[PDB]
Parts: C-alpha cells; structure tokens; sequence
RNA sequence: UAGCGGCGAGCGAACGGGGAGCAGCCCAGAGCCUGAAUCAGUGUGUGUGUUAGUGGAAGCGUCUGGAAAGGCGCGCGAUACAGGGUGACAGCCCCGUACACAAAAAUGCACAUGCUGUGAGCUCGAUGAGUAGGGCGGGACACGUGGUAUCCUGUCUGAAUAUGGGGGGACCAUCCUCCAAGGCUAAAUACUCCUGACUGACCGAUAGUGAACCAGUACCGUGAGGGAAAGGCGAAAAGAACCCCGGCGAGGGGAGUGAAAAAGAACCUGAAACCGUGUACGUACAAGCAGUGGGAGCACAGACUGUGUGACUGCGUACCUUUUGUAUAAUGGGUCAGCGACUUAUAUUCUGUAGCAAGGUUAACCGAAUAGGGGAGCCGAAGGGAAACCGAGUCUUAACU
RNA sequence: GCUUGACUGCGAGCGUGACGGCGCGAGCAGGUGCGAAAGCAGGUCAUAGUGAUCCGGUGGUUCUGAAUGGAAGGGCCAUC
C-alpha cells in the first residue's frame, strides 16, 4: 500500500526549489535571556538541511 | 504510400506514417511480449505453512531429546510442510501506452508491406458458408497460412474459415500484433485497409 | 514452474565421482568425501606443476655434479667455467649429455677448465 | 519478423539478483548482508529516521508554521494557458472548462511564465506586473 | 492530503469529481366519491428453460513393425481439425463435436387471464415529550478532552412545538439549509457446503488436498484431539498346462504364453548408498588427511601409444562455520537418494531501455473486448514566505551596500 | 568623571563539529554614550557558570479565521 509519511518530519521540514529542505533552528524556544542576542538573531532565519542528514530526511518524507 | 492490388491491379493510396514507417524492433517486441502476458490466465496457488492442514503444536520439546530444534510440523523444511513462498493467483497483465501500441502496429504493418506478406484485394467474399469453397478460393489465391482481414462482418466467410486452422478471419477492428506477426500472409480487403488507416491515423 | 532437480543433481555428482576414481574408500564412493578429495587433488596439482619444475632442475644439478666430479671438477666451478666460455647449454641438456655421452661431457668439462684457467 | 526473431533492446532487460546460489555467483552464502548483525536478520533493520537512540533530526528540530486553507484553493496560471483556453475571455469557469485550473479553485493568478501572442481578456483574475504588461503588449485587456 | 497522536510508534478523513445502479412510498384521520392504480396468494392458457434423450459427414493401397493411427502414394468431409479412446502419433475405426430436433410427467422464469384479499384520487386537517437540550461517567465519529462541534446513553434532570425547532466543527449575531423524537422499500455489493460446463507459462505420487490407494482409515490419546504410510505386469491374463529337485513346502530349473518374463504378480524404467562372485595388478621390515609430482615393473588392447595397477621417491595436518587466529583436542555432518532458504503484492526513489515530449499518461467503468471510448485525476512546465500575499522573483528589515 | 553599546536589523569571510549545533568577525543601516578630535563601545583578559524537541503559560502582531462578520484556536516575534 501507499507509503506513509512521518508526520513529525512533515511538520518540521519543507522542500525547496532544487530539492533541499529548509528547517527552523533548534535552541530558540526557551531559556533565552542567557543566550546572547547575536546568537539568537543568527538562529532566527531558516536553514538548509546538511549533506549528512539529507538522506534520512528524504526517507522520512517520500511524498515531499 | 501506395499498395497495388492483386485482383484489379489498381493502386491504393495510404498513409506513409501508417504503412511506410521504420521497423522499431524494440517497441514491437515489448508490445508482443505484453500481449502474451495479458493472454495468460495465472490461476494457481500453493499452501504456506500457515495453510497446510495440521496442528500447530510443537513436535517435541525444545531441549533434551537431542533432536534438532523443531517448532511446527508444517515447516517448509519438513516433508509435507508448506511451500516457503507459496504462490497466489496473480495478474500478469502489463500496461501498454496507447501510442506505443499504435506505433508497434504501424511498424508491423510497414514490415508486412515491405516483406510482401500483406496482400490487398477489392473483396474476399465466399458465396456459400462452405469450408470447401473457402479452401478452393485460398488455393486459387495460392495461399495457405493466412489472416483474412475484412471490413464488414461476413457470416459465410467466418463460418467457412472456422475449420481451417491455418486460416483466420477477423474484423478490421479486432486485429492484434501477435496475430499479424504469426500468420504467414495477411490478406486485407480494400475497405479493411482503409478502416485500419482510419483507426491508426 | 516446479523445477525438479534429480537429473541435474545426479549428473553433477557423477562427474565429481568419476573425477575421484581410484581413491581409497569413501573418497571414491561417497560424494561428500570424493568432492573434498577432488578439490584437494586440484590444489596439489597446481602446486606440483611448480614443484615439478623445481624438482627436475634439482635432479639435473645432482647428475651434473656427479659427472663433473668424475671428470675432476666441482659443479659450481664447472658451471662458472661454462659461463665464462660463453656456452649456453642448459642443464637439462647437460645432464642428458652426461648420462648418455661421456665423451661429449668430458669435452665440455675440458672447455670449462680451459676457460676457467 | 517472426515470433522467434524479435529481441529486446540491449540494456532493456537486466539480470535479476538471485541471492545465495553458491560461491561463483558472487552473492554467495551470506547474500550481501555481511556477518550476523541486526541488518543481517530476516526482517532486520531499523525504521526510518532511527539513529541508534539519539534524538532523531525530525525530533531534534522544532516544528514550525501552519497550513493555509486558502492556498489549497488558489492557483497559478501561465500565458501559455491564456492561449490554451478557447475564446477571448479568461474567467475561472472558462479556465476550468479548459482544464487548466482545478475545480475547487476560487482564486487564480496569471504569472509571467511562457508568452501570450493572441489578444486575451483577463476578467476577474489577479495578474502580476510582468504578466499584465505582456498581455497589454499582446493587445489584451484586463478588468476586474 | 487536512487532521489526530507519550505530536512518539502509528492512525487517517471529509468537501468535491468520475462511474455501477438509480424507486419511491405509507401510518400518526376523517368527510366525499369509493372494488378505481399497486401488491400478494390461487386456478387456467401461451412462451422459454431445467430434470431422460434422437440424428450427426467423409479412406483406402503400400513399407517398417508384435500391432499402424507412423513413412510413402493417391483420394474424400469440414457451420464438425473441441476432446477422448482404439496393439506407436487417426479430420474420414469408435465415442463425440459443429448443426438440426425431442418431454407422458414434475417443475423455474416470463407474460396473458380468472378468483380472492388489497385498497387509488379530491378537500379539509394533523405533523412522533420523558423527547431535543443540560449536568456527571463512558463509548463512536480519522478526531487520544483538547478551544471540540456532531452521534449513542448508565445516571440525575428537562424545553419549544412552524409566530416553532435542528445543523452549518468552541461560542455569538446575520444569512443559508433542513424538519428529529413512527415505519416500509428492488437494483448495483458480499460469499460458495453444493450442481453443470469450460480454462490454466498450476502439481504430477517426499509434489498436488491430510487422503490418486476402502483416509480422517490404521495407529496414538481417558478425553478434547492428533494422524500416517501405501499409485504403474501386459495391447490383451494370453497370470505360466505338463515335467523335475524339494516337506503333496518355500524357492528354483525346464516347458508354454507373449513383441519382451534380467515384463512372473517381491511385476514399466530400475540411479546411489550398501553387500557379493570373477579377473588383472599391488600388498605380510612398514609409520600419519591416504593425494599430488616423478616413477620402475606387470597385465591387457591394438601398431610405440591407449588402459589398468603403482614398488620406490619429493611435497603434503579434511570440509563448513565462527573468529585476531583453527590440523586443531572449538561447531556441524554415519552415508546415499529426494525435498529444503532473498519471495509476492502495492507504494516510492535511482539506473537502463522504448514511446511521445512542454507536455506525458489515464483509473474505475463502458466495450461486436489485450481494440476503441473514458483525461475524473496524477506528474511536469515557478518560485519565495509561517501565512496573507507577491511573482522571475520573493522573504528578511524602517531600508538593505 | 560622565554614562547604558550588557543597543535593534544584518553581515563579506573564516574556524570547529558526523549532525543538532557552537565560535570569531571587519563592514552596512538605524539610533545612542564617552572623547576637543582621531577614535572606542553589539558586556566582563580569554577559556567553565549548562539542557534539544514536545507540551503548555504571559505579552505584542499590517498573518490565518471551516457559510458571512467577529471570536476561539493556530502562526510569527519576544519571553517563561
Ligand atoms: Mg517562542
Ligand atoms: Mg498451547
Ligand atoms: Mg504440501
Ligand atoms: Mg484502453
Ligand atoms: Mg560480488
Ligand atoms: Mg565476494
Ligand atoms: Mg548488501
Ligand atoms: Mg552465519
Ligand atoms: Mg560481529
Ligand atoms: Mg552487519
Ligand atoms: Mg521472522
Ligand atoms: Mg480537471
Ligand atoms: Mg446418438
Ligand atoms: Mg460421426
Ligand atoms: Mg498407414
Ligand atoms: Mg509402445
Ligand atoms: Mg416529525
Ligand atoms: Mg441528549
Ligand atoms: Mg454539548
Ligand atoms: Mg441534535
Ligand atoms: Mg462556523
Ligand atoms: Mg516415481
Ligand atoms: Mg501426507
Ligand atoms: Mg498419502
Ligand atoms: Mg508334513
Ligand atoms: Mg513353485
Ligand atoms: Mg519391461
Ligand atoms: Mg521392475
Ligand atoms: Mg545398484
Ligand atoms: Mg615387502
Ligand atoms: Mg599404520
Ligand atoms: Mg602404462
Ligand atoms: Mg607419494
Ligand atoms: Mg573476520
Ligand atoms: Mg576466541
Ligand atoms: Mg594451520
Ligand atoms: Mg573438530
Ligand atoms: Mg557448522
Ligand atoms: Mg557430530
Ligand atoms: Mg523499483
Ligand atoms: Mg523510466
Ligand atoms: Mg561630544
Ligand atoms: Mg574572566
Ligand atoms: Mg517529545
Ligand atoms: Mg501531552
Ligand atoms: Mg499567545
Ligand atoms: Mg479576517
Ligand atoms: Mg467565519
Ligand atoms: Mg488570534
């Protein structure tokens, strides 16, 4: 039967123009006041999935 | 494209695409193979170790007897056990793209014209529904193994054919690539050729 | 598509057994053993084609030594003399000559001695 | 051309791996699974995104965003699709009849993609700046 | 997909579209006109099946052979060359097949018709109360209580009643849509203990059913229950009269049958393990994976080389598995024969290959059926953004060098 | 002594990690502090002082809002 998607992965990843995946950075969720503003700013924008974990993401998201 | 007729010795114009294209062997082969696969029926089944009739109790205790460790009497490695990968009934029908099928037909038709196995005539009717008459007509036409393709459906012709196993009479709608390749010669009526051209385009 | 495998299996076994004819006991009667034996024989044969070359050279050298000493010269000296004299006769031939033609061998030895000194 | 003269193209059919048929085969005793592990086992292996236990990437990283229901009912049209309709008026209904946009599509946009040669009247559709310019150049008309 | 979900593992719609099939009615009720349509049972007539059946074409000569259906000649039938038998492979020898016919009787399904019950149409009405909601506890909806709509109810309550009420995914207003608390209803859908016909890139006696055979038997178990093994003489018994050895044996040798009995019922073929008889060569001073390289002699077969044996001699510690590493005194195997393990379906990606190409392809289904229709859909030709939205750009930011 | 640069948006380019990430960073825009000015300031001589995701809480919002207008809920930003 149809392959099922890993719904968590679906929530966390979105495919881009060539077939990458952007994702939201970790560590910008709670205790923030100790984190430096520069660090927070850098974490804020989205980020492409690296070469190492691309395969795993692909496995997770067969219909992405 | 132009096919001269046997009976009137008059030409008949046809499409170069339909009757004068190249023979794409790979495509034709795929279509014929597909036809064969479709024709098969595929009804069989073995019994898995699940389905083999017997109890599901352990033939002997795991340890102690010194025998090798057995779990079910229905094991595939046991005599009268299940077939390991027992078959089920399956559908062997391959899909063939419409265009691919049409192209294959076109190639086969072209090959026939080149090889002089397509014989076009104005009309191939028999007067009575008599095998003897059909046989005589075929002899007169020199023919023995032949696919007679007709435009309009003929009762006398079909009945006459029925008992000649080398002979087969079809309607132009019901032609098939394996049949065309198989039969030594193919005798199309003028209406039939025209109809085929219309069908194939 | 139930491919019964009697005929092929027996033919295969028979070929191996035939190859293992002349072996003691189950090594010529019982397939498992015969096959093991056949493989072993193959391995030995490969080894021994090499060893055959080695052995025959050894034999030739022994014979030549005996002959040369009979004509009053050691093998090593004789070979050196021949090399010096530019005689390219290989020692299979030298051994044969020694065995079957004492005059020829003696002549060769004389040549070697002269070349040596 | 007989039923015993046809043959496939070279490279069309390839040999099907058969595991565990002796030494010469290549795929011998073990069948290309190496030596006894979990992956070696029949049924063996670990589910998608499993990292030995490490929090897997699809969990490490935070969830984000939401799904728009209006996006499911929006659509994007091309100038080649402005030519693919019939007539000289591009409504939703006309586009749908043409089979360009989906049936449950309340909104559509004409984007500068491809090119429009014939004059077309885009009615009740959003049109991008490039597309609008292109249509006007073609000799078209846009109206709300 | 949207959603649900220790937001894990997993579960997973609906709206809308294409098809198959399409049938709508009745009571909560009385006045009128009233046997009025429909439905059910029951007789009768007709048609068409079903349960026995009838007819059903056309070939001989010759060779081989135990036997012709085979070879080689010359003919004939075919709306019949499906299939099965007959001394080897038969269109024409037999049974059939195509095709054309057949029912005293019983009965299925159609109409036609008679009888019985059944009640149509109009006007006026009436419009399902411990019910809908609610509180508490559970359950069902893709929906795990969550912001949770909707459905069911164990418990405690409890309306309005068309000037009315339900729903539109917390909730309110507006708008739209429908009328709960009473019923009936064919088709398209599911299945095969069983009956008939036909088919198979299904098996062919360790296979296929457990069971080709007197099998759910023998046997095992107190019992529920478990549960085998075991097919083949020959074309035809022509199954061996008679004689002989032997215990008026068993078994055998003649005889006879037969194409063949080394086809004799312990019966087609008749492998291997295993066990013998005969012949050649070797072997009783010689130490080990038993072979291999060299190699004398001896025997045989042909005119020296083939074959068989192998004195003596160099080298040489099986195989598998598992291991850093095995001759290992680590595992497994007494041997032989048969069987015994990377499959199948559906999704997805990449590679090859074929078709068409900014297009490609159809799914159910329909179909004088692998044709043709069917483009509902799906993938692609546009991306960016969480989204609104913008768009060859877009997002970020007040703005970006 | 005077102050709040213990700024906001970004950031060429590097370092270090299998990755999650972590680190250094001139310069640009806005707005400030000290200095006469050149200048310096995006915490502390540097290297420890820490905890992913989920699920919620609080505030803001030119996003969304299941007939429509709202709202709930969701998103985004800050934070617990
Ligand atoms: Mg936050
Ligand atoms: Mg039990
Ligand atoms: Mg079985
Ligand atoms: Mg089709
Ligand atoms: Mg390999
Ligand atoms: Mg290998
Ligand atoms: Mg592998
Ligand atoms: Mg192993
Ligand atoms: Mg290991
Ligand atoms: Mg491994
Ligand atoms: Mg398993
Ligand atoms: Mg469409
Ligand atoms: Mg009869
Ligand atoms: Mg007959
Ligand atoms: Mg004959
Ligand atoms: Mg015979
Ligand atoms: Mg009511
Ligand atoms: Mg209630
Ligand atoms: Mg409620
Ligand atoms: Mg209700
Ligand atoms: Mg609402
Ligand atoms: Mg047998
Ligand atoms: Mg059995
Ligand atoms: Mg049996
Ligand atoms: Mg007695
Ligand atoms: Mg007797
Ligand atoms: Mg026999
Ligand atoms: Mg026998
Ligand atoms: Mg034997
Ligand atoms: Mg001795
Ligand atoms: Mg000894
Ligand atoms: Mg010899
Ligand atoms: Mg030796
Ligand atoms: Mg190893
Ligand atoms: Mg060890
Ligand atoms: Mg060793
Ligand atoms: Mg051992
Ligand atoms: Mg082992
Ligand atoms: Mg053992
Ligand atoms: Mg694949
Ligand atoms: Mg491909
Ligand atoms: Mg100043
Ligand atoms: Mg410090
Ligand atoms: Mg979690
Ligand atoms: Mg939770
Ligand atoms: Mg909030
Ligand atoms: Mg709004
Ligand atoms: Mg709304
Ligand atoms: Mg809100």
């Amino acid at each position: 039967p149809k392959i099922k998607t890993v719904r968590g992965a679906a929530k966390r990843f979105k495919k881009t123009g060539k077939g990458g995946f952007k994702h939201k950075h970790a560590n910008l969720r709670h205790i923030l006041t100790k984190k430096a503003t520069k660090r927070k700013r850098h974490l804020r924008p989205k980020a492409m999935v690296s070469k190492g974990d691309l395969g795993l993401v692909i496995a997770c998201l067969p219909y992405a | 494209m132009e096919l001269v007729l046997k009976d009137a010795q008059s030409a008949l114009t046809v499409s170069e695409t339909t009757f004068g294209r190249d023979f794409n062997e790979a495509l034709v082969h795929q279509v014929v193979v597909a036809y064969a696969a479709g024709a098969r029926q595929g009804t069989r089944a073995q019994k898995t170790r699940a389905e083999v009739t017997g109890s599901g109790k352990k033939p002997w205790r795991q340890k102690g007897t010194g025998r090798a460790r057995s779990g079910s009497i229905k094991s595939p490695i046991w005599r009268s056990g299940g077939v390991t990968f027992a078959a089920r009934p399956q559908d062997h029908s391959q899909k063939v793209n419409k265009k691919m099928y049409r192209g294959a037909l076109k190639s086969i038709l072209s090959e026939l014209v080149r090889q002089d196995r397509l014989i076009v005539v104005e009309k191939f009717s028999v007067e009575a529904p008599k095998t003897k008459l059909l046989a005589q007509k075929l002899k007169d036409m020199a023919l023995e193994d032949v696919l007679i393709i007709t435009g309009e459906l003929d009762e006398n012709l079909f009945l006459a054919a029925r008992n000649l196993h080398k002979v087969d009479v079809r309607d132009a709608t019901g032609i098939d690539p394996v049949s065309l390749i198989a039969f030594d010669k193919v005798v199309m009526t003028a209406d039939a050729v025209k109809q085929v051209e219309e069908m194939l385009a | 598509a139930r491919v019964k495998r009697g005929v092929i299996a027996r033919a295969r076994h028979k070929k191996i057994l035939k190859q293992a004819k002349g072996y003691y006991g189950a090594r010529s009667r019982v397939y498992r053993v015969a096959f093991q034996a056949v493989i072993k024989a193959g391995q030995y044969a490969y080894r021994d084609r090499r060893q055959r070359k080695r052995q025959f050279r050894q034999l030739w050298i022994a014979r030549i030594n005996a002959a040369a000493r009979q004509n009053g010269i050691s093998y090593s000296k004789f070979i050196n003399g021949l090399k010096k004299a530019s005689v390219e006769i290989d020692r299979k031939i030298l051994a044969d000559i020694a065995v079957f033609d004492k005059v020829a061998f003696t002549a060769l030895v004389e040549k070697a001695k002269a070349a040596l000194a | 051309m007989r039923l015993n003269t046809l043959s496939p193209a070279e490279g069309s059919k390839k040999a099907g791996k058969r595991l565990g048929r002796g030494i010469g085969s290549g795929l011998g005793k073990t069948g290309g699974r190496g030596h006894k592990g979990q992956k070696s086992r029949s049924g063996g292996g670990v589910r998608r995104g499993f990292e030995g236990g490490q929090m897997p990437l699809y969990r490490r990283l935070p969830k984000f965003g939401f799904t728009s229901r209006k996006a499911a009912i929006t659509a994007e049209v091309r100038l080649s699709d402005l030519a693919k309709v019939e007539g000289g008026v591009v409504d939703l209904n006309t586009l749908k009849a043409a089979n360009i946009i989906g049936i449950q599509i309340e909104f559509a946009k004409v984007i500068l993609a491809g090119e429009v040669t014939t004059p077309v009247t885009v009615r009740g559709l959003r049109v991008t700046k490039g597309a609008r310019a292109a249509i006007e150049a073609a000799g078209g008309k846009i109206e709300e």
